[PDB]
């Protein structure tokens, strides 16, 4: 059965960087994009870019491009967040949701993590 | 020899079979392979070749780094034979410049390439390799061309250039060559917004081209150029099943004289072949990146809102970089009819790639059939890891 | 990009009832809709995609409609366990963006 | 020039005198050579050429890893000038595909390449450089042909393909050109169990191919085409001087209308020129492998169940490697009569010698004398150890 687990909460200090996982099981990891999103108060739920681990291909919300980096390892099926120069206006839940769709962008977001929290402040 | 006209309609079309593949990328981690990009085909009474625009270096040397840029005083248009590689040793300039197009009258051939900085920009028109006519920017921004071949009938052979930004209003004009001589130009006419990278073909007296709206249109415009008055006017693909890229997701119903919301100021070259329950659209995979190609039978998309697919073919799978890909025909073969072909250039390298520090690309080559042929899908083949 | 915007962020109704949900497009969507249940411990779950399609073992009191730039989900027969928040998702055109969301609360008085 | 007509019968043969020889995997150590295989020879009025599919890399190139695998979108035909190697900046292209055959017919030539995924393969007939005919598979498991030149008698090219399963019966067909152009076709008839790889000549009106069992045949299926009346039939070779490889050891006495039994299913490519008493088979030197090669003088091997060598002549020592062999003749020579001639393949790497990663091959080539001249032999002459 589809899982995707991801890692646990964060707590940072301003100007610092995070790195969070996504590990993925019951499906061909290669197959599907891998879709990030971000949820916080008073802005709601934001779409952060998507990371096709069949080629590599990546794409951002102009939003977060230059905040947020994609990468994964293929090996051990699990997909990665980094997201740099950390304030307080990045403190939120982060998720991380696989293409219904497989390689296309339509079906919508058929499974979901649980979501990791950064909490940024001194 | 006399002028060539186009006397023949196109053949039928139901499936495509290889023609021609260089696997560039593959020989050049160890040859004398020229970094290139924007390539097409055309071609002679006697011969086919490769086309495309170099950078001015070998793929594996130093001056490779920092390829990805498409201006610069190192470029030219050069050919090679049909399906070898574009080799230092083998390649043959046909003229000086970042923006190009070039085709056969029948007599001999016109080659046109466009130079220069970005608001100084000039055309100089080459006619049986000698200089003839030059032509100075109009609108002070990026003077540009087709990038593929251009069409004649009778010795005149019209071509397409724009000047002025991607992201907005252009002044685009279509000049009437003759011999390297201007018969007359004229501003673009008709329902078309933008127009940039015009893939064009001939059949009975007539020349079609599909062109790039980049401004907004995800939905491509078309332009009919009649060679015989010298007139045109344009419109846009009525289709739902888009055609650019980036591009939004199939939507239900299209739209004919404007272009498609959802994406807009980025695109791609394309093409297709517009000839009533005989229409083939192609068009990348993903709807986000140039990955994948597909040849599409959509019967009277031209005209026809609601068309949809009816047969397919799969050329470039969804994992594979692709990228450009445009129009030719040998209209000097044997035959009652024009058999369709087009071409697909298959980038490596930088920005999807970027282990690597340059930008190239291969080429894979199909034409028609009127045959059912089974299918396969054409890569460019080479391993990057090989290159660090 | 296009605008989801969900009327009334809150919906205090009875156990048993039915309830009806709804989301407007800045602009025709040709379709690509989706609808989404965060239950309030975290959990996210897909229910509806492309206007109508349901999403294995989601139960059969919910369904979707709508066209161009309206759209709208129901509930039937309303269970406990049918307080989350709905949100509704497009997928016509990049960037993704989804709705402000909507609140359920079975009203206990 | 008019169409070529097979007037003249064939020279006597007292002996073989080397023809043409590359040494490519040699010079390829430090070159740029293709990786090939599976090569071939074939004349113009004008010139012969060297003919092989490429693997799409240089042997010393990272790709070249690998290059034991058969059948990729990698491959193409390809001719050089006769006795060069085969290079990146002097071979020509003649068509995209994993197996082939070729030639000319006095007025131009016709190629045919065959590509695509097993169970969905296709050819295309290419004639005077340009696509002109399609076929699809008709029994989804691998379409191939002979991997050596046709022959054409005014007008009219017969050529041999199989369709179906190695290890087992399949469909083999006979199809007659014109201009690329399909005059008809007919399913294999006689008593030829299984066909593949045929290697054909022609001489007085008519034509003889010599092709492989595979299946079962040890000793080789004959097959005889009357290229005016469109017609053939097949049988097999009498002579207990058995031919193919692996293969059990010489018995006493043939089968004439069954294959050899002992070894079944695997085999190489090979020719014969069936003459009556000037008759001469080839064959390698090992029963278990594919090393050494001989020619060997077998009076009326075809018709005579007990005949045995009456001369003989080495051509590559026991202790080094070959391989597929086959037929062509110059059709346009001056002189009375035809002068037989044929080539072997010398492979080297994968996976007699596992040192290395790729797999790649020479060529060397004879003609007859009606000297008796003396013997040399002719290896490939790389030394394996430098390219580690
Ligand atoms: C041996 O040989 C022959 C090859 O010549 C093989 O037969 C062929 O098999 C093909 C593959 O099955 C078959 O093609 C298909 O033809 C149908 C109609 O007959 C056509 O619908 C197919 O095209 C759709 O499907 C593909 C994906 O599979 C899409 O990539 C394509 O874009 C088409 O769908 C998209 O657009 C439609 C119109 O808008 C939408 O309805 C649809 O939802 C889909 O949209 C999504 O994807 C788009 C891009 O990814 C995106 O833009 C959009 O927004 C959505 O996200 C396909 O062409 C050939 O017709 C058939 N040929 C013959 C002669 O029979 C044979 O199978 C091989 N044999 C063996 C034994 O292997
Ligand atoms: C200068 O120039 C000329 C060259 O043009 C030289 O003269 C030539 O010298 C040749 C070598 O002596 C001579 O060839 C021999 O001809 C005889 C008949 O005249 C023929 O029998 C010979 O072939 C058999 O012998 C060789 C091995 O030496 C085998 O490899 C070959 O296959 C033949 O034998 C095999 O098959 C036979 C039939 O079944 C069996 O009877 C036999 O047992 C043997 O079987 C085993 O080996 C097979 C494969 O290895 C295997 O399949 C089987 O199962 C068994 O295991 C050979 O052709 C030329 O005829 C002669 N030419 C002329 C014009 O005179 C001259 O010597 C050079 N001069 C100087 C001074 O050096
Ligand atoms: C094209 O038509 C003109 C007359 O319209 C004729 O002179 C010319 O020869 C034609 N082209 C060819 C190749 O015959
Ligand atoms: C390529 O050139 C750029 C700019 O000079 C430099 O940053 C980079 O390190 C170079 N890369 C290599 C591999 O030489
Ligand atoms: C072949 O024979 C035909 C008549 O059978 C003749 O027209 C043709 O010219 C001959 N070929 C040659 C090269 O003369
Ligand atoms: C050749 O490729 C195979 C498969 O990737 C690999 O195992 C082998 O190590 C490679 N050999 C060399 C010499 O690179
Ligand atoms: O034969 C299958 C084919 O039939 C026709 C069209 O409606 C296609 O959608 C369909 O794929
Ligand atoms: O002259 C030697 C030669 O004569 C003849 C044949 O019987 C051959 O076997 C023999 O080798
Ligand atoms: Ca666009
Ligand atoms: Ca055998």
């Amino acid at each position: 059965q589809v899982q995707l687990q991801q890692s646990g909460a964060e707590l940072v200090k301003p100007g610092a960087s995070v790195r969070m996982s996504c590990k993925a099981s019951g499906y061909t990891f290669t197959n599907y994009n891998m879709y990030w999103v971000k949820q916080s108060p008073g802005q709601g739920l934001e779409w952060i870019g998507i990371f096709y681990p069949g080629n590599g291909d990546t794409s951002y919300n102009q939003k977060f491009k230059d905040k947020a980096t994609l990468t994964a390892d293929k090996s051990s099926n699990t997909a990665y967040m980094q997201l740099s120069s950390l304030t307080s206006e990045d403190s939120a839940v982060y998720y991380c949701a696989r293409s219904g769709g497989s390689y296309r962008y339509d079906g919508g977001f058929d499974y979901w993590g649980q979501g990791t929290t950064v909490t940024v402040s001194s | 020899r006399d002028f060539n006209n186009l006397t023949k309609g196109l053949c039928t079309i139901n499936s495509w079979h290889i023609y021609g593949k260089d696997n560039a990328v593959r020989i050049g981690e160890d040859s004398d392979v020229l970094v290139t990009r924007e390539p097409y085909v055309s071609c002679d009474p006697d011969e086919c070749r490769f086309y495309a625009l170099s950078q001015g270096t070998t793929i594996r040397g130093k001056h490779s780094n920092g390829t990805i840029h498409d201006r610069s005083q190192y470029r030219a248009l050069i050919s090679w034979p049909l399906s070898s590689p574009p080799t230092v040793y083998n390649s043959r300039v046909e003229c000086i410049g970042w923006s190009s197009t070039s085709c056969h009258d029948g007599k001999t051939r016109m080659s046109i390439c466009i130079s220069g900085p970005n608001n100084n920009a000039s055309a100089v028109i080459w006619y049986n390799r000698r200089p003839v006519t030059e032509i100075n920017t109009w609108a002070r921004n990026i003077l540009r061309t087709q990038e593929s071949e251009c069409v004649c009938h009778n010795g005149v052979c019209p071509v397409v250039f724009t000047d002025g930004s991607a992201t907005g209003p252009a002044e685009t004009r279509i000049y009437y060559f003759k011999e390297g001589k201007i018969l007359k130009w004229e501003p673009l006419a008709g329902t078309a917004k933008h127009i940039e990278e015009c893939s064009c073909y001939g059949e009975r007296a007539e020349i079609t081209c599909t062109c790039r709206d980049n401004w907004q249109g995800s939905n491509r415009p078309v332009i009919r150029i009649d060679p015989v008055a010298m007139t045109h006017t344009s419109q846009y693909i009525c289709s739902p099943v888009l055609t650019d890229n980036p591009r939004p997701n199939d939507p239900t119903v299209g739209k004919c004289n404007d272009p498609y919301p959802g994406n807009n100021n980025n695109g791609v070259k394309g093409f297709s072949y517009l000839d009533g329950v005989n229409t083939w659209l192609g068009r990348t995979i993903s709807i986000a990146s140039r990955s994948g190609y597909e040849m599409l039978k959509v019967p009277n998309a031209l005209t026809d809102d609601k068309s949809k697919p009816t047969q397919g073919q799969t050329i470039v799978l969804n994992t594979d970089w692709s990228g450009y890909s445009g129009s030719f025909m040998d209209y000097w073969a044997e035959g009652e009819c024009y058999r369709a072909c087009f071409y697909v250039e298959l980038i490596r390298g930088r920005p999807k790639e970027d282990k690597v520090w340059w930008t190239s690309n291969s080429i894979v080559s199909m034409c028609s059939s009127t045959e059912f042929l089974g299918q396969w899908d054409w890569p460019d083949g080479a391993k990057i890891e090989y290159f660090l | 990009d296009i605008e989801l915007t969900q009327t009334t962020s809150s919906l205090s109704a009875s156990l048993g009832d039915r309830v009806t949900i709804s989301c407007r497009a800045s602009q025709d969507i040709s379709n690509y809709l989706n609808w989404y249940q965060q239950n309030p411990d975290g959990t996210v779950k897909l229910l509806i995609y492309y206007t109508s399609n349901l999403h294995s073992e989601v139960p059969s009191r919910f369904s979707g409609s709508g066209s161009g730039t309206d759209y709208s989900l129901t509930i039937s027969n309303l269970e406990q366990e049918d307080i989350a928040t709905y949100f509704c998702q497009q997928d016509f055109t990049l960037p993704f963006t989804f709705g402000g969301g909507t609140k359920l609360e079975i009203r206990d008085y």
